[PDB]
């Protein structure tokens, strides 16, 4: 369902947003 | 669009999958 996919996209987006923050930080401190 | 959101999910998961590995790789590298 559209609603299901939307909650799934929002799920991925939420994680994605965090992953990029952590990667940027970890790289900024290490990389 | 269902088909549209599905590709959104896949695109996100594709980036999420890569980012997740990066975060954990970075946690190993400098965690």
């Amino acid at each position: 369902e559209v609603a299901q996919l939307e909650k799934e996209v929002a799920q991925a987006e939420a994680e994605n947003y965090q992953l990029e923050q952590e990667v940027a930080q970890l790289e900024h401190e290490c990389g | 669009e269902v088909q549209a959101l599905k590709k959104r999910v896949q695109a996100l998961k594709a980036r999420n999958y890569a980012a997740k590995q990066k975060v954990q790789a970075l946690r190993h590298k400098c965690g």
